[PDB]
């Protein structure tokens, strides 16, 4: 049938004209070599989603309460009857399952809902499906909470599809990123689903603070994991024993992901060098100024680093090719402007812990306005008969 | 000038002159075909608000204030006359013709003032100056900070546009429907500051 | 000739076109005026817990129950003046009448203190029995204004209203929440040290405290705002004067 | 006669063929009674201006016609804001600085000086009457969607039963922001432009 | 001397061995009409006409005076037309040795000839066409000047032949035409080389550049590029080390030289090696029995920018020296774009095959994927080491913006330097097509 | 009351405004001394004004104000006026308006430009040019069921100047016309009663005046000639109203009188050594004519010439007899026709098939070479359209065909 057709065999085809010896390398590998990278933050972010639900409903619950807290959630059962169990001493693979049973119905809505309005767009413009939604639909589904409603996501990749790509061509053709797009349409649309203490952690009746909203308040001093009473340590960001978004926890994986897709040469080294330039630069000022109320100046840039959605931000999405800069001189300045606008949503602006999304968002405006910046240099070097 | 950085900040980000109050779309989404004319049109509307702004302001709390020229009597209904008539005379002549040093200066945005001269976006600047208790404490920290907004958004504008040229919008979205979209979305990424903790 | 002619008929327009809008505007001043105090005076009794619908009935209740009166918050003492009228934003506004706050003061975030205040007396008969107190202060997104309805023994609420917040609905203006301002009724101002003892509780208050409220749920910078606003204006530096003074009675 | 009236309500619509009127169009489109009273607003505004230039059109001094014409149009806003302000003071607090911008509002100008300096009072103020259906047709269809969506409410009465009141609607928090106005023209657009290709912009 | 950084030289199989041997007979010779750019033949010849070398064949009505000619004596057997009625190849069929014959100089006397006398000498033997000019890639007009000659005696193509060894044979040949060239080039005359030694002109105006590096080092474009930037006010004339060789023997015995040394190279190749053979010769005679069974494309020039020889334009073009034979790859494969390819090759580092160095690949003509659109992952900035932003000019030349082609510096270009972005582009675009069509824009307009 | 002082304060306030506007900031540092804008090169018409304001407003003075909708600004560009003095200043968004030649050129947007300095432009003037003659019909009668020659004598003895390929513009006072109202001969009358065109009428009253070509050539001298063919409502749909002035001319008697105007036209030939070609159909037979005569007898042309005509049946050729006695009297051209509908009791169907099909498959198809010559069309549309295309495909190029609008 036409769908494997199309999928897994290679269309079998000859060069018609100029070179008739073409390079191995096609979009459907890129996309697929990107799909894979995030592979070890889905799996650990499933894993501490899983943990996290099970220290905090054993640190509120205990016995019969514990029970019929279980009792009540499809999750919980579900996860009982598999096999696994919720008591305090559960193993990794009952932490696994229980993140599964999150992650994966977020991520099924969204590949189903996103794949429709690609499917509708394609069929209506007589195209053919492109390769690029693999990558977009996982990102999404990793950059949001482990609570998040169904409907809400697919009204939100409904929007980031629809609204930002597939209405200016498709694959290729827009200037947004459209996972972004989506995540800033859901910020914007359902604040209370997508913020505060009683999302990030996937406990019934639990309520708690994370890493950035405690730095906030009290400085290193605040940072304590009230699930289990001990304090979070830079080696416990580092790792991702953290909570937060599904997939954005373990700089450790995200590295480790990050590197191959860099070396490959997919992923723009450029951009990452200028993102780090400007956080450690921004960082560093805000260190050496000081203040004597706001608690986030004195964070470091090794802080910085493993804190939020950084890491995540930085190495997947920040590097998006279609949204950067086209100029290896621009990519720079485009990295630079995305490291100092984080830094300085951050530190500056008192309503959101985390500013990744919205520096992206407004960065990608801007790159083109660097390219033009460097060709109009490029064109004047030319008019002087040197280029 | 400084009075506080945080009226700058919101300013150009949240409450955008163009962006968020949809100030001067008519000509907003129409010269941003081309980045060559919208930064001067940008440069001069910067340029127009920050002198215009503060001069309004010293005219109504002279003036148009209650009180201020006689006690008991009040000449405020005569704002939108006063705002508009002084917005069309400071620049009409006072620019146009005014700017005879600088030849070089003229012919760079000299050009793009007699556009601007009853824009939406000025009056628009002044009419918030006045509805909004500010000062010449202020002076120029609010206009200035517009007009900078103003001209980011509109160049930001024309280059995003010159790197479309390779989309392949659906026929009935091609034109202003698409450069809605692109507005929309400019404005969602320019929603990311609200505030400065010092 | 040409000069001539625009000249005159420049003149002839302008005259027009000023009698036309002078005459409009000088008409229709003290309608406006009305249509303001009648949006003031509605709130005010809708705080005070009296009903009314209607402008004869807004006036007729405002004129028959409330009181303006200015207050001098250095001694907490009233003063002699145009209550009824006076603008308070605007004498904060000005330099004259008002003062600079400093940081340590400022735990509001307000900047300035207008030094002269107007509360509202509720009287029924020719007793009082409840003083409205303005409260303002900076939340998130925007200043917050409400009032504070007080009994007369200078330490039970009896309502409170805000009625011009400008934050994010659903999360943050949740202050206008009827289910939340319910909450406020019986609570004690003050402990018996005579100090600020109003808590907005985090994750909600106790069930049958006296002195705690619960919290915006996912809104806790707003309702830092709400307990930077009552912290500075129930203490000495706001209206702790004007309350011992009530406090003791004779009001 | 009645051709003048209603062709520009889609034929030549101020908003969705050209880009005139759009930045209080797409300000005051959070509540349905703010955008039905500033269409109101801009009805009259426009049709007496078109009268006024109309009837003075042949003694107008060429060189400075467009200061009586701001002239004209001023003076007419000026009034308009005192009637809002005396009668109607909870609507006229809403719109604030927009009441006042109509002065620059493209349509006003455009219709004075194409229109009014060569056309006879009676057809003027037809064709402003026209011209201000075809400003509030954008503005009152984009006001339906952004208040039913954002709020659960058309003009102010409940439609969609909140969650905050116990019922089963979840608001959207976009809807009352300035992007959803940009997305809601840009679709009404696209439709109008499918239902009649004849206005589709060449490609060069 | 000068050095290119960034290229790619292609790691494909079948290297001829740098020897000449003499080649196959040939019956059958042909005047290939769709290569030469831009040009109306107005025919003087019909089918069944006897021909003697030098004789005008047809000549170009937007181009007056230039004459086309046979490469051999014989008889006109076919002319071949396409659809509306485009011509595509004359074709004469080799019998006895009738010729024009020209005037003759002595290697002394060639420096100091006329213009005139040198252009009309080479008009008239149709060695004219040898000259490119840039921009637009066409036959120079016969009344126009230039002021920089650029000889290239350095190839870089897969599979090319090496000058040195050709020239090595025509010392004398080659300086003849050098000086012939200095005395025509009013200004200076370029001999573009590598870094080894090869006959020089003792004139002045003649002067030797040194390039080394990958491919793109040695196309005319990256030599003017870096010696003489050309634009719509200064244009540049580009020939090659084997004409240069004709037009020293021309001036010398003359008598037009026709003979060519090409490389026959390839996959599919059995004894990859350097032949003699006639300009304009007859592929499907020359490649008889050379190649491997089964079914193979056979392409006049390199892999990177010939043109494919099937049916009426299986003949060796003018301004190609080379034949490429590979395989056809049409074959489907499960799963082959995720295989970790150890024999694939990329110039990413996402296959194997990057791992083991000097690995050479028996590469096909498939194309690895489908069609899609750009995704720049910043293949085009490894391959071009021109100072352009490679890019933004593709995506210009996409979107058909001629003005800002331009602007971007499209007028220095040709076919054949965008052949390595062709090459690595991940949606598969066909760049020399776009480049074609905007440079006839920007002709057709003044 | 006490309202003297608001209205006051506006009054002079507004005056105050638009004698500074008048007074120009109490110092210009421009010239300030008359300056003078000359049109098409020559003292008359030219306008003098202080420095200040738009070209526009000289332009208008001048009394051919451009089109400046929008207010100007470059909102479309249709302000573009040709200045001929030296260069100055040109906005960068006028550079897209016009092509990057003309951007150079002393193409300028005028209700852009300012006077500020003597400036010299040109612009058209007169465009009119229009004379005359009161032209008197001679006869008039049908060469085919839905054609119909004319005749028309000249005032002042000679003929009204012309060029072949033109096109003369004709005058007439309409009134309503009834098909029943003029006649018809009876080998027409065959399909005229099958048809039962008679039952159609039109209605009108208001002059009408149009474009037409003629049939005869320069030579000849106080007569033109021509032909026209009846507009008549389709018989698809015969609710379509007739056409009123071909009604009027297949209705009206000899010695009406009708006036020439405009005889110049737009297109026409040119000397050029190589063959010509030229196909015809019903009404495009008279441009035809008109080329083949001027170049044959007028001329008496070396260059090589032919001519194929395009008919529907025997019913729709005439005056074959001009182009038999042009073939005898040179050898250097040929004549054809072709039927689209042969009918049996023709009796003769030397060519059959749509005029392209036979052009191509009798001459083309084994000419030696298409592209050196030149060709000539009028007819159905249809006809145009699928001899354009049978030539493009044949590889003619574009320069090389010759299209007319109105088609025939
Ligand atoms: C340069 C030039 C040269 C011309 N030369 C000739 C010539 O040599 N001989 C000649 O006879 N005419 C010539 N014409 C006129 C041409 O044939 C017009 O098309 C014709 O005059 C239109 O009919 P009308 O003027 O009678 O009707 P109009 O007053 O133009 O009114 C329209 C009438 O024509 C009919 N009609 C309009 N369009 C069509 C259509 N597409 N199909 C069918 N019916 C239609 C309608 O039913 C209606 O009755 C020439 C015109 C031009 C501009
Ligand atoms: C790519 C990415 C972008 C994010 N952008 C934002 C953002 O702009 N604003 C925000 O409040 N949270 C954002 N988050 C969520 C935070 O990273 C984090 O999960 C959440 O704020 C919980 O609090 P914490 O940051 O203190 O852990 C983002 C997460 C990811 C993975
Ligand atoms: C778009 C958006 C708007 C918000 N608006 C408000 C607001 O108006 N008031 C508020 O208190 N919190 C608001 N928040 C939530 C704060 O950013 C923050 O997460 C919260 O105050 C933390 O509460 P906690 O201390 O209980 O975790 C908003 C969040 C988002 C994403
Ligand atoms: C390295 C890399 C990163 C990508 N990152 C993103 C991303 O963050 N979001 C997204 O929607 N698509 C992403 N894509 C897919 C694709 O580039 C994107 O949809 C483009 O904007 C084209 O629509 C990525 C692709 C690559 C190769
Ligand atoms: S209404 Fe047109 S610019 Fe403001
Ligand atoms: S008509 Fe608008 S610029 Fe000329
Ligand atoms: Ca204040």
């Amino acid at each position: 049938y036409e769908a494997a057709a199309t999928l897994f065999y290679t269309p079998g085809l000859v060069t018609k004209r100029s070179s008739h010896v073409r390079d191995s390398v096609d979009l459907k590998r890129i996309m697929i070599m990107v799909w894979l990278a995030v592979f070890p933050a889905m799996f650990w972010g499933m894993y501490n989603a899983g943990g996290q639900a099970i220290a905090a409903l054993n640190h509120l619950y205990s016995g019969d309460q514990l029970a019929a807290i279980v009792a009540g959630n499809w999750h919980y059962w579900l996860t009982e009857m598999l096999g696994g169990t919720m008591s305090s001493d559960a193993g990794w693979g009952s932490k696994m399952l229980l993140g599964a049973t999150y992650f994966l119905p977020i991520y099924a809505t969204v590949f189903i809902v996103g794949g429709f309005w690609e499917v509708l767009f394609c069929m209506v413009r007589k195209h053919e499906v492109n390769e690029g939604f693999f990558v977009t639909s996982i990102l999404f589904a990793l950059i949001v909470p482990p609570t998040l409603p169904l409907w809400q996501a697919a009204l939100g990749i409904t929007f980031g599809v629809v609204v930002a790509k597939e209405v200016f061509g498709g694959t290729g053709r827009n200037f947004l990123n459209p996972a972004l797009a989506g995540r800033a349409f859901l910020f914007f649309a359902y604040p209370a689903q997508i913020s505060g203490d009683l999302v990030w952690t996937a406990a019934d009746g639990y309520s708690g603070a994370t890493a950035l909203s405690q730095w906030a308040q009290g400085g290193a001093g605040a940072l304590i994991n009230n699930a289990t009473g001990q304090t979070i340590t830079w080696m416990d960001a580092f790792i991702g024993n953290i909570p937060g978004s599904i997939g954005e926890v373990s700089t450790l994986a995200l590295m480790i992901g990050a590197a191959f897709i860099v070396y490959m040469g997919i992923a723009s080294w450029r951009i990452i060098g200028g993102v780090m330039i400007g956080m450690i630069l921004l960082s560093t000022l805000f260190n050496v100024i000081g203040s004597d109320t706001n608690a986030m100046f004195n964070m470091p840039w090794h802080w910085h680093l493993v804190l939020g959605g950084f890491a995540f931000g930085m190495f997947f999405m920040a590097t998006d090719p279609v949204s950067a800069s086209f100029t290896n001189s621009g990519k720079w300045a485009y990295g630079i402007l995305i490291g100092v606008m984080c830094v300085l949503i951050r530190v500056v602006n008192p309503a959101y812990p985390e500013g990744m999304m919205l520096a992206i968002l407004f960065a990608n405006l801007f790159a083109p306005l660097f390219d033009h910046v460097v060709v109009e240099r490029n064109i004047k070097r030319r008019l002087a008969r040197y280029g | 000038m400084e009075h506080y950085i945080s009226l700058l900040v919101k300013s150009i980000f949240i409450e955008n002159m163009a962006l968020s109050f949809f100030l001067g779309m008519c000509t907003f989404l129409a010269v941003s075909k081309k980045v060559k004319t919208s930064f001067g049109l940008g440069i001069a509307v910067i340029v127009v608000l920050t002198i215009s702004v503060p001069v309004n302001n010293l005219v109504y709390n002279l003036v148009l204030k209650p009180d201020a020229l006689v006690e008991g009597v009040d000449l405020s209904f005569l704002n939108f006359i006063t705002f508009i008539g002084v917005i069309a005379a400071l620049v009409q002549i006072l620019e146009m013709i005014l700017d005879r040093f600088f030849p070089p200066l003229y012919n760079a945005l000299g050009i793009f003032l007699p556009l601007i001269t009853v824009n939406c976006a000025i009056f628009g600047g002044v009419s918030f100056m006045v509805q909004r208790d500010y000062s010449f404490a202020e002076s120029v920290v609010y206009g200035f900070g517009s007009g900078v907004g103003w001209m980011l958004a509109i160049v930001a504008l024309a280059g995003i546009r010159e790197k479309m040229k390779y989309s392949d919008v659906p026929p009935g979205l091609r034109g202003l429907g698409i450069t809605f979209i692109t507005a929309g979305l400019m404005a969602l990424g320019f929603m990311s500051f609200s505030g400065v903790q010092l | 000739d040409s000069i001539k002619k625009t000249l005159f008929v420049v003149i002839a327009l302008s005259l027009v076109c000023s009698i036309i809008v002078s005459a409009a505007a000088v008409g229709l001043r003290d309608k406006q005026k009305e249509n303001a105090a009648l949006d003031k005076q509605s709130k005010i009794l809708q705080v005070a817990g009296i009903e009314a619908k209607g402008s004869k009935q807004i006036v007729e209740l405002f004129n028959k129950s409330i009181e303006p009166r200015l207050v001098d918050f250095n001694t907490g003492d009233f003063v002699e003046g145009d209550a009824a009228n006076y603008d308070q934003r605007k004498a904060a506004k000005e330099a004259s009448e008002s003062i600079k706050l400093t940081a340590e003061q400022d735990k509001a975030k307000i900047q300035r203190r207008a030094n002269v205040g107007v509360v509202y007396l509720v009287k029924d008969g020719d007793k009082t029995s409840k003083v409205i107190l303005p409260v303002h202060g900076n939340g998130l997104w925007s200043m917050m204004y409400a009032f504070v309805a007080v009994e007369t023994d200078g330490n039970t609420v009896s309502g409170l209203t805000y009625y011009e917040q400008g934050e994010t609905p659903g999360l943050g203006g949740e202050v206008e929440n009827p289910a939340w301002r319910a909450q406020w009724v019986g609570k004690k101002l003050f402990d018996e040290n005579h100090k600020p003892a109003i808590k907005i509780v985090k994750g909600g208050a106790p069930q049958g405290s006296e002195h705690g409220v619960d919290g915006l749920s996912g809104a806790t910078l707003t309702s830092n705002g709400v307990q930077n606003t009552f912290d500075f204006w129930l203490g000495d530096m706001g209206f702790g004067p004007f309350l011992t003074k009530v406090r003791d009675g004779g009001l | 006669l009645k051709k003048s009236v209603l062709a520009p309500v889609l034929d030549n619509n101020p908003i969705a063929l050209q880009v005139l009127g759009v930045c209080s169009a797409l300000a005051v489109t959070t509540k349905l009674e703010t955008a039905f009273v500033m269409t109101l607003a801009v009805m009259f505004v426009t049709a007496l201006s078109n009268f006024f230039v109309s009837l003075i059109r042949n003694h107008i001094p060429n060189s400075v016609r467009i200061i009586v014409q701001m002239a004209i149009i001023a003076s007419l806003v000026i009034v308009v804001d005192q009637i809002l302000k005396a009668y109607l003071y909870d609507i006229s607090k809403q719109l604030s600085v927009f009441v006042g911008l109509i002065i620059t509002n493209c349509i006003v100008m455009g219709r004075a000086e194409a229109f009014a300096m060569k056309s006879e009072p009676i057809p003027s103020f037809i064709d402003g009457i026209g011209n201000g259906l075809g400003y509030g047709f954008v503005l009152m269809t984009v006001g339906f969607f952004r208040e039913l969506l954002g709020s659960g409410k058309l003009f102010g009465l409940e439609v969609l039963p909140l969650i905050s009141n116990g019922g089963w609607y979840q608001p959207n928090g976009l809807m009352l922001l300035a992007p959803s106005a940009f997305f809601l023209i840009g679709f009404m657009i696209w439709a109008i432009r499918t239902f009649k290709p004849e206005q589709v912009e060449a490609k060069e | 001397m000068i050095t290119i950084k960034k290229g790619l030289d292609l790691p494909i199989a079948g290297t001829p061995s740098q020897v000449i041997s003499d080649g196959k007979a040939i019956k059958k010779v042909a005047l290939l009409g769709e290569e030469y750019v831009g040009m109306r033949p107005t025919m003087h010849v019909r089918v069944g006409d006897e021909v003697k070398k030098a004789q005008i064949l047809f000549e170009d009505k937007k181009n007056p005076g230039v004459k086309f000619t046979s490469p051999v004596s014989g008889k006109v057997v076919e002319i071949n037309r396409g659809a509306k009625r485009v011509l595509q190849s004359v074709v004469i069929e080799v019998a006895g040795d009738d010729q024009v014959t020209f005037d003759k100089f002595e290697a002394n006397q060639l420096a100091s000839l006329n213009r005139d006398a040198i252009k009309t000498q080479l008009v008239e033997s149709g060695l004219w066409t040898a000259f490119r000019t840039r921009p637009f890639s066409k036959v120079p007009a016969i009344d126009s000047t230039s002021e920089a000659i650029f000889v290239t005696a350095m190839d870089t193509n897969p599979l090319a032949a090496e000058p040195t060894v050709v020239i090595n044979e025509q010392s004398e040949a080659f300086v003849a035409g050098l000086d012939v060239l200095s005395a025509l080039t009013t200004g200076k005359v370029y001999v573009c080389k590598k870094g080894t030694s090869l006959p020089r002109s003792q004139q002045p105006n003649v002067e030797e550049h040194v390039f080394d590096g990958p491919h793109p080092a040695g196309l005319a474009g990256t030599h003017m590029h870096f010696l003489y930037p050309v634009s719509a006010d200064h244009v540049a004339w580009s020939i090659n080390y084997q004409d240069v060789i004709a037009v020293g023997q021309l001036f010398l015995t003359g008598e037009l030289y026709t003979q060519r040394v090409v490389s026959l190279a390839g996959p599919v190749v059995n004894k990859p090696r350097l032949v003699r053979t006639v300009m304009g010769a007859s592929l499907e005679q020359l490649v008889d029995s050379e190649i491997m069974p089964g079914e193979v494309r056979i392409i006049s020039g390199s892999v990177l920018s010939g043109t494919k020889a099937t049916g009426p334009h299986a003949y060796l073009g003018r301004y190609h020296l080379q034949v490429s034979v590979l395989r056809e790859g049409r074959d489907k494969e499960l799963f082959g774009w995720a295989m970790p390819g150890k024999n694939k090759f990329s110039v990413t580092r996402s296959f194997l095959g990057h791992l083991f160095k000097g690995q050479v690949y028996n590469m096909t003509t498939t194309t690895n994927g489908s069609d899609r659109s750009m995704v720049p992952i910043g293949n085009y900035e490894k391959v071009m080491p021109l100072d352009m932003e490679p890019t933004l000019l593709l995506r210009d030349l996409c979107a058909g913006d001629s003005d800002s082609a331009v602007r971007l510096g499209a007028l220095e270009l040709d076919e054949e330097d965008l052949a390595l972005c062709t090459f690595v582009c991940p949606g598969k675009y066909e760049y020399g097509q776009l480049l074609r069509e905007c440079l006839d824009k920007i002709e057709k307009e003044g | 009351m006490s309202t003297i002082i608001f209205g006051v304060v506006m009054f002079t306030l507004i005056i105050l405004a638009l004698v500074l506007v008048i007074l120009f900031a109490k110092s210009k540092l421009v010239p300030t001394g008359d300056i003078t804008i000359s049109i098409n090169g020559d003292p008359e018409k030219a306008i003098v004004t202080q420095p200040g304001g738009k070209l526009l407003t000289a332009l208008a003075g001048a009394g051919v104000f451009v089109s400046s909708a929008c207010g100007g600004g470059g909102s479309c560009g249709q302000c573009r006026v040709k200045i001929k003095s030296g260069g100055g200043d040109i906005l960068p968004t006028e550079l897209d308006h016009i092509s990057k030649g003309e951007a150079r050129e002393g193409e300028r947007l005028a209700c852009q430009v300012a006077v500020k300095a003597d400036m010299d432009l040109e612009l058209p003037e007169e465009i009119f040019g229009v004379k005359k003659w009161e032209c008197t019909v001679i006869s008039n009668d049908n060469k085919a069921t839905f054609i119909k020659e004319l005749k028309l004598a000249i005032p002042d003895g000679e003929s009204v100047p012309f060029r072949a390929g033109g096109y003369i513009q004709i005058e007439a006072p309409a009134h309503h016309v009834k098909y029943a109202d003029f006649d018809v001969p009876e080998k027409y009358r065959g399909d005229w009663d099958k048809f039962n065109l008679f039952r159609y009428e039109s209605k009108v009253d208001e002059p009408i005046i149009r474009a037409y070509s003629m049939a005869n050539y320069p030579e000849e001298f106080g007569i033109i000639m021509l032909n026209v063919r009846i507009a008549t409502p389709p018989p698809n749909n015969p609710n379509v109203p007739p056409g009123q002035m071909s009604s009027y001319i297949w209705s009206l008697k000899a010695g009406d009188k009708c006036t020439i105007s405009g005889p110049f036209g737009e297109f026409f030939a040119k000397d050029t050594d190589a063959e010509m070609v030229f196909i015809g159909g019903g009404a495009g037979m008279a441009p035809m004519r008109s080329h083949i005569f001027d170049q044959l007898k007028r001329l008496k042309s070396k260059r090589k010439m032919s001519y194929w005509y395009g008919a529907r049946s025997k019913r729709e050729m005439f005056y074959v007899e001009d182009f038999d006695g042009l073939a005898a009297e040179n050898d250097n051209f040929v004549w054809h026709c072709a039927l689209s509908d042969p009918q049996p009791e023709d009796n003769w169907t030397g060519y059959t098939g749509f005029i392209h099909n036979v052009l191509y498959e009798n001459y083309l198809k084994d000419h030696e070479a298409p592209e050196d010559c030149e060709y000539y069309m009028c007819g159905p549309p249809m006809m145009n359209a699928a001899v354009i295309n049978m030539l493009k495909n044949l590889g003619v190029e574009e320069e090389n065909i010759l299209l007319d609008d109105f088609g025939g």
